[PDB]
């Protein structure tokens, strides 16, 4: 099989449509914001405008193929796969999605998905010229998938980000975690996830 | 409750909107 | 079935053009605004920018499958359903959309469609600024369809979905219907008035 | 019939690249403007931003159906139909269409579109703070056909608009007048019409 | 009146417009 | 033949993505810029905001068709044609089309497409509040195409176009076709400059 | 073979999705960046944003045709084509293509597309204001692919600019260097590639 | 005249552009 | 490292993410 | 030169970038 085989055999199969659950087990989706940049920040209004890489796997056994004598990965354009239906609960703009949209896909089924987005949020944006700096939580999640059919899981959980935030930005972020929240409600049997992303930031002295 | 988080909402016609 | 055939099934037998009234019964939606933050206002030209949650929900019984074997609800794509065609009466922007268009389907062929919208509307915004506060009111109704084809209804009177960190604080919000006949024109006219009951913050 | 097959025929019938043109007869249009806000105003630049519905009726009699045991109207997307290529020769903006892009079309063949349309225009402001007001001029017509083509009507001559704008704007509505112009120019045989909207407003005090 | 709803006025063509 | 059995003929020959050259001939454009108003001036940071109608014809002879007793012109919406690709190469926005999307088409194969377009210039601002004026010069040409295959020439001819109700008033426009062979290279490069000499009204 | 014959061969040919890499050597693709105006800058958020013709050339074999009694070359819309998913690692904003979006394509298979494009970036903005000027430094690679599968290099590599550079901008172009950083990390045994654009400017006196 | 009517502008080649 | 370069991140699961 | 006309450029690989 070479790379054109492999992406009609995958165009063949892949249903952008249909959520890849196997056996009505969830499709365990892992989501971690790489902060890049924070542009604006409104302390009147408590908005804050950022460029985050929303590192997003997930696996679609479907797509699978055998790997011996063949490549085991290729580039896809997403809009020829599912995604997951994520989005932030306190965004008050669109997505803008910056980078081109195709995800890698693994010969195991493995799909990663890592664009770089930039999004406007209202958060607590109090303290961020002090010490302590402010901390703007984002609540991220399925927005039609309960935890039945996605389960979001949050990798890199605690970190300084030093790796990817822009050097040139006016801010410096002090600490990011990303933690798993599920909630059940009496009226209803299944659990709701989300990931709480907590961005604690300032603005550089 | 249900209702204030988008999936349960959804998910629930008899207890949400 | 699995939830390839029901995806499969829904998007070649499913007309989006074609409201799907059953025995010229009308189609009844719901609709429920909730306000997730207030983003400015201005008292001088009375306009305010807002986001809320448009929970909209309505049956399609065309859509329905047996559900005994088989996953009750899916999330479908809107651009594959019948969605009524409901407006604000008095926006002044249009619906930015900030969420994936995905609706969800149950096997009895209800259909609920959550979008979180993002517009500006011209409202009364006096009194902001004091403790009573402003009250903006919002006319949605469907733009070209009457009660015969389309019904609509509220769901009557925030906290559990109003940003803590918006400088506006919501006081109240009620959501009435209202009908109105015509002299000229035998059938109704219904829409659904929400009105936000608000202000700044000390 | 029921109302999918209506809707199936308008879709098949309808050439949104065909000006339903009944031997050779111009297509008919009747054209109205209804000012629901006036949002902007710069008395220097002398531009506006309001918006208005545009009433935008016309017939194509192959779109009609015996209505007898059927819908005696449908709602229609408008991408399915042709519509009039009018066009405001003063307006320095796009129209934003603030609403659902349907028209209702009759079983007799008539169809209306009524979208409630943001736009902005150069006209004259001046003496939008006195009593008398400014009157701002906006003409609109066939971007392409001639009068032998389509022909543009006004229906109501006169209105103050009570009934449609916005209390809550700063501005008032004194007069709104429709008027039709035709010309023939010596060059070429036929007409050109067009409808001239004359919205006389002011500050409110 | 009619036709300052919407869809009372497409709905209407004898009426409004 | 009616105007549905031209607009068929015209689907079923025009090909969009290829150049209608006939034999080896340029397809010969013709572009003249009307300006309608200047909306905004920036004087230091040297950019205008220009709306102007861009009158473009050419000839594409496969869609020809015979016009005894039938009609000898029809509007086709330009996504059905080939359109040249010219480019304003001091623009500094996309052009914003204000209009539909729709030329004539003449029998003998002429296609004449007149948009109006909103869209801002890099361009010499100086002097914009004095009597001599500031002098804006926009410079359009194919993208991708050298004269063998498109010729962009101005067209054999202010203010019967300009809106009164500008802040700004036009005092003169100069139109420079440049081609040019360099000695690199077979073909010839072609330009046409518009210079637009304007200023602030008293 | 006329241009429509050379179109419709592309078209049956070219995979839009599919890498047109020829027996697993990597896709030589060159990026070169000429800039024609930077329109704003500030010192403040360390962000610019700037106007560039994006120089991007690549091979395409399969594209291929015999030229001897035929055009050398065609224009030929990208959606016909598979483009690189080159993209700007300190951009903020989507790259807005201003350009209509025809790639040139030569007989022996060769692309060059050449989208003049506009879009903001987060970059050492200091010094601008004094005679040695600011250095603000883009990043462009492949989102996806590593160097066994697109290879991107420079062209020039040292240039003032002067031939394309607006001569009304209030920014003068001092330098732009434009190199190839190749990192190889412990983990992984393929490289990583990125093309380093320099560009040193500062405000007019 | 003619020509800055935009329909009679396309509409008459030989008077315009 | 890798995991800060957008197509050494993707390529490589077992390190990043 | 060449390489300042967009066209010239793109058609003209060996004499532009």
């Amino acid at each position: 099989l070479d790379r054109a085989d492999i992406l009609y055999n995958i165009r063949q199969t892949s249903r952008p449509d249909v959520i890849p659950t196997q056996r009505d087990r969830p499709v365990a989706v892992s989501v971690s914001l790489k902060f890049i940049n924070i542009l604006e920040v409104n302390e009147i209004t408590n908005e804050v405008d950022v460029v985050f890489w929303q590192q997003t796997t997930w696996s679609d056994r479907t797509l699978a193929w055998n790997s011996s004598h063949s490549p085991d990965q290729v580039s896809v354009p997403i809009s020829s796969l599912w995604v997951p239906d994520l989005a932030a609960y306190n965004a008050i703009s669109k997505p803008e999605v910056l980078t081109p949209q195709l995800a890698r896909v693994v010969s195991d089924g493995e799909v990663l998905y890592m664009p770089s987005i930039r999004q406007r949020f209202s958060c607590d944006v109090s303290g961020v010229d002090t010490e302590s700096g402010a901390t703007c939580r984002i609540k991220i999640g399925s927005w039609t998938h309960h935890s039945r059919e996605i389960s979001v899981d949050p990798t890199t959980e605690n970190s300084d980000d030093s790796e990817y935030f822009s050097q040139y930005s006016r801010f410096e972020i002090l600490d990011v975690t990303q933690k798993k929240n599920s909630v059940t409600y009496s009226c209803c049997p299944e659990a709701y996830e989300d990931v709480e992303v907590s961005l604690n930031f300032r603005k550089k002295g | 409750g249900c209702c204030s988080h988008p999936a349960c909402n959804v998910n629930n016609p008899h207890i949400c909107g």
